């Protein structure tokens, strides 16, 4: 009986996140199609994403439940088709600002996609089902990225005919998004805890660590273009992302098998992997050889994703499902006030306006300071 | 916007020139002005760029170091200063103004100029 809302909800998930034109984005933008100087992309367009993401996070979390979860999944499906329709024909610097804002809805409505399964599926088939709707997404993005590089390299297909595939992909994700059964019970509308030492401490690291990761993942495609321009040499943006995401997926899976009490060896295993990111982030900025630049990204994504699993596992050990939304909803929101303040100072045209060349030397110093405060705190 | 280009002429290599672009009619929205070049029997080539609100510039790799593009909003012209011409720089120069606002089209640059001829030979 649970196979009907997991076949469609998963089918919607896979096709939505199978976007071949995610890796070849900046090389697509700063090309012969929508020529935009790198100073117009790293300081005027990209920052708008986090501004809109933060604004449309509480209003979409609260709406997602005053209405069903499927309605917001359909609101995320339409915002997938607008964003990628303006990215096809929309040109300028002002239009791309709108595109980012719509992309704010695309990813700020992602809360309504995971949380949907809880309401319509029997409670006992939750942990097992959540894996199906999470493991499928990673398979989609990995399959999408491989397809991008395996075509641009052997098929000689221009970057423009990658967003067409992306638009066709999301356009068929939407067609399914109408068939999920309309849930008949919400969590809060239609149905203090932080005092615990472990929850506050573990959650704080989750907020800080993800805030720096969303920023890197944002401004870590200009750097590759900066070190080796797309118009002068071949770029393996797709292969790197596919291997990187796969590297992350395996790391998350491994943390779920090795049985070690993450209480006495948690903080040390947290700082040790935090200085792996800070030590793997400077490598991006101090090397001229492009190949080394990817190797830094392979380590960073896999290493960090091996920490979010530790944080996620420790946060949710005494919390019931109904509590998940209000503890991973205020972690996903607090982590954005951190990014927005960081993007208004380190990147945005209003603030220091630092270009990408000097920009990564800050994030490398960002993950490095999270270790100093989470390691020297253990004094006596 | 009605861009009008002038300042071309014939000169030996190693001779500097300045080109202007008197955009006029709809200045209030011009968010860039990038010069373009088309050598005989060839295709348009990127040559320069200048934002209007600020002063960021981005020159083509081949022409960098000798081409400087400077804005003058008071009269709305855009000056491209070129130094050290070579016997393979011969071409015609075109302006390209980005008006502004949300648009759906084939190319970012909305309005273009007519064309000025630069001939470097002996
Ligand atoms: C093109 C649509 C608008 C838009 N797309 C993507 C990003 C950031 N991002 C996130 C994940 C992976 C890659 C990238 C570049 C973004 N900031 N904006």
């Amino acid at each position: 009986s649970w196979i009907y809302p997991t076949v469609i909800l998963c089918l919607f998930g896979f096709f939505s996140m199978m976007r071949p034109s995610e890796p070849f984005l900046i090389p697509y933008l700063s090309g012969p199609d929508k020529q935009l100087t790198s100073a117009e992309i790293t300081n005027e367009i990209f920052p708008v994403w986090t501004y809109s993401y933060l604004v449309l996070l509480l209003p979409v979390f609260v709406l997602t439940d005053y209405v069903r979860y499927k309605p917001v999944i359909i609101l995320q499906g339409i915002s997938f088709i607008i964003t990628w329709l303006l990215l096809l024909f929309g040109q300028g610097v002002k239009t791309m600002q709108v595109v980012e804002f719509f992309y704010g809805m695309v990813t700020a409505a992602e809360v309504a996609y995971y949380a949907y399964i809880y309401s319509v599926v029997s409670p006992e088939h939750y942990q097992r089902v959540s894996g199906y709707c999470r493991s499928v997404t990673l398979a989609a993005y990995t399959a999408g990225s491989v397809l991008a590089q395996l075509l641009v390299s052997l098929a000689q297909m221009s970057y423009f005919y990658l967003n067409v595939i992306s638009l066709a992909s999301v356009s068929v994700a939407f067609l399914f998004s109408l068939f999920l059964p309309m849930p008949k019970k919400s969590m809060f509308f239609h149905a203090e805890c932080y005092s615990s030492k472990r929850l506050f401490y573990w959650s704080l690291w989750w907020a800080f660590a993800t805030a720096g990761f969303n920023q890197v993942l944002n401004y870590v495609q200009i750097l590759w273009d900066y070190k080796a321009p797309s118009q002068d040499s071949s770029i393996y943006n797709g292969a790197v992302e596919a291997i990187a995401t796969f590297g992350g997926a395996v790391a998350a899976f491994a943390v779920g098998y090795v049985k070690v009490n993450w209480d006495l060896l948690g903080e040390l295993a947290l700082v040790v992997f935090s200085v792996v990111n800070a030590g793997s982030l400077f490598l991006m900025h101090y090397t001229a050889n492009i190949w080394a630049c990817y190797a830094g990204y392979l380590i960073f994504k896999s290493s960090y994703m091996l920490l979010i699993t530790i944080a996620v596992f420790q946060i949710a050990v005494n919390l019931n499902v109904e509590r998940y939304a209000l503890v991973f909803g205020i972690n996903t929101f607090i982590a954005l006030v951190i990014q927005t303040i960081m993007t208004v100072i380190v990147v945005d045209q209003r603030g220091l306006n630092l270009p990408v060349s000097i920009q990564f030397l800050v994030y490398g110093s960002y993950f490095a300071v999270i270790a100093g405060i989470f390691l020297m705190r253990s004094m006596y | 916007v009605q861009l009008v280009e002038s300042g071309g002429g014939l000169v030996q290599p190693g001779d500097s020139l300045r080109l202007s672009c008197a955009a006029s009619g709809r200045t209030f929205s011009i968010n860039a002005m990038a010069w373009f070049r088309q050598a005989p029997g060839k295709e348009r080539e990127y040559v320069a760029q200048i934002s209007w609100t600020g002063g960021n510039t981005y020159y083509a790799e081949s022409v960098k170091g000798r081409f400087t593009i400077s804005r003058d909003n008071a009269k709305n012209t855009v000056y491209l200063q070129m130094i050290s011409l070579k016997p393979e720089d011969t071409a015609v120069y075109y302006c390209a103004a980005d008006s502004g606002g949300i648009r759906l089209g084939a190319s970012r640059w909305n309005y273009w100029g007519q064309g000025t001829q630069v001939t470097v030979s002996s």
